[PDB]
């Protein structure tokens, strides 16, 4: 299946506070009214330039992603997991099950870390930095993509250096958009939050 | 063990406190040439990356 | 009684002269963040990663640009004031 | 003043602008720094000229 | 551009740009001064009509 985003996948381009100021930016965004894949419950996808990723449930079936170029040994990859305990970021050379849902190798680790609902994420990878924005909104549905505006706040920053060309998902309904270089007009509140936006390449208006 | 020149290494520095005056006056380096900045003003700048 | 309704419910000629002046003053400040062909837009960045013989050449590129922009601002104000002057001269004759 | 890289001049004053937990500093139109966050105590301060 | 390499050509292209931008500013400033003279004439025509 395929579905239509309406106004989704807006993130704060960076720090620096700000108030009522229709500020104009050029960056990698998810264009308005886009063609987002639909998945039910999964396969190896591409990355190619960032990723939007929403998901819906009350239980927790979506238990992180896995990234990289080959998703195996002979080259390095990232692994982001969450058991019923808490998040586990990790960067080794792995041996991944072709249908993984545990691994089979954890060699040469170069980075470790340990510790209904709508959960959006924006993943991007620039200059050896793997940035992750996120937002958790409560739906009043169970598992369908709603409509509305909600800007995504930066979460993490990892100075890895890793190359990425592919990614997957991990399970115990989700969508995948892609990001392109667009120009947007963001409306800032007086507290400094983005309340509305304009995609400046959707038509003459 | 350093890496070869055709596939060179690239280490990225993170949040730290760097002291370049102990590098500029080590008297063991055969060549210390800075290009985008004078060397004596190295200790006072905050390089984003 | 109808003037009062039609206004209470038209002053575009007064709004336009306010808008033009603000649009010019904003363009003047927004030019303080262009390089004009230099390494940055900040003098505390050319005076921190360049020795004095090399920072002169980069400071002059900023000086030339900023002088150009200030003088453009001052010419367009003379031309806009000569037009406000004729309007006020007509208002004085109508009074 | 110098706030971990931000070099400037002016009067510093206690703020009341809720810098979202992730905003390093403020910025007014026409792009001039007008608020900062103190790294040590993490409070927002306006920078009047 | 096809007889020099970038570092060398950017220097000449900036001179060309500076001259060509000066010419356009001269043109536009004189059109502004010449249009205010045409407006004072059309105003006299409206009063005569
Ligand atoms: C940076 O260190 C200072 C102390 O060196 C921290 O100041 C403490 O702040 C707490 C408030 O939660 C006070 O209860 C302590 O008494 C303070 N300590 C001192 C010695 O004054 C400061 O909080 C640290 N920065 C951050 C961001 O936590
Ligand atoms: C998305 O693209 C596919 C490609 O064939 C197309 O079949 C589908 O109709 C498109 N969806 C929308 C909503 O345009
Ligand atoms: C959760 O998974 C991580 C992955 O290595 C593991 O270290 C941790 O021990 C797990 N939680 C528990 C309670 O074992
Ligand atoms: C990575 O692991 C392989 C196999 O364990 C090993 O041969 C290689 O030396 C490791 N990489 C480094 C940099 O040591
Ligand atoms: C990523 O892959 C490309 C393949 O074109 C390679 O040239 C590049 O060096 C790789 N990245 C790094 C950091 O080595
Ligand atoms: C946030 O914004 C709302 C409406 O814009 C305002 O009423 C409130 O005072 C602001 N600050 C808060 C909630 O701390």
């Amino acid at each position: 299946a395929y579905t239509n985003s309406f106004t989704r996948g807006v993130y704060y381009p960076d720090k620096v506070f700000r108030s009522s100021v229709l500020h104009s930016t050029q960056d990698l965004f998810l264009p308005f009214f886009s063609n987002v894949t639909w998945f039910h419950a999964n396969p190896v996808l591409p990355f190619n330039d960032g990723v939007y990723f929403a998901s819906t449930e009350k239980s927790n079936i979506i238990r992180g992603w896995i990234f990289g170029t080959t998703l195996d040994s002979k080259t390095q990859s990232l692994l982001i997991v969450n058991n019923a305990t808490n998040v586990v970021i990790k960067v080794c050379e792995f041996q991944f099950c072709n249908d993984p849902f545990v691994y089979s190798s954890a060699n040469n680790c170069t980075f470790e870390y340990v510790s209904k609902n709508l959960r959006e994420f924006v993943f991007k990878n620039i200059d050896g930095y793997f940035k992750i924005y996120s937002k958790h909104t409560p739906i009043n549905l169970v598992r369908d993509l709603p409509q509305g505006f909600s800007a995504l706040e930066p979460l993490v920053d990892l100075p890895i250096g890793i190359n990425i060309t592919r990614f997957q998902t991990l399970l115990a309904a989700y969508y995948v958009g892609y990001l392109q270089p667009r120009t947007f007009l963001l409306k800032y509140n007086e507290n400094g939050t983005i309340t509305d936006a304009v995609d400046c390449a959707l038509d003459p208006l | 063990r350093f890496a070869s020149v055709y596939a060179w290494n690239r280490k990225r520095i993170s949040n730290c406190v760097a002291d370049y005056s102990v590098l500029y006056n080590s008297a063991s380096f055969s060549t210390f040439k800075c290009y985008g900045v004078s060397p004596t003003k190295l200790n006072d700048l905050c390089f984003t990356n | 009684g109808k003037i009062q309704d039609s206004l209470s419910s038209a002053l575009g000629k007064l709004q336009n002269v306010v808008n033009q002046n603000a649009q010019a003053l904003n363009t003047l400040v927004k030019q303080l963040s262009s390089n004009f062909g230099a390494i940055s837009s900040v003098l505390n960045d050319i005076l921190s990663r360049l020795d004095p013989p090399e920072a002169e050449v980069q400071i002059d590129r900023l000086i030339t640009g900023r002088l150009q922009s200030l003088q453009t601002y001052v010419t367009q104000q003379l031309i806009r004031a000569a037009e406000i002057r004729a309007s006020a001269n007509l208002a004085a004759t109508k009074m | 003043f110098n706030f971990n890289g931000l070099t400037g001049t002016g009067v510093l004053t206690e703020s009341n602008k809720k810098f979202l937990p992730f905003q390093q500093f403020g910025r007014d139109i026409a792009d001039t720094t007008d608020a900062v966050r103190d790294p040590q105590t993490l409070e927002i301060l306006d920078i009047t000229p």
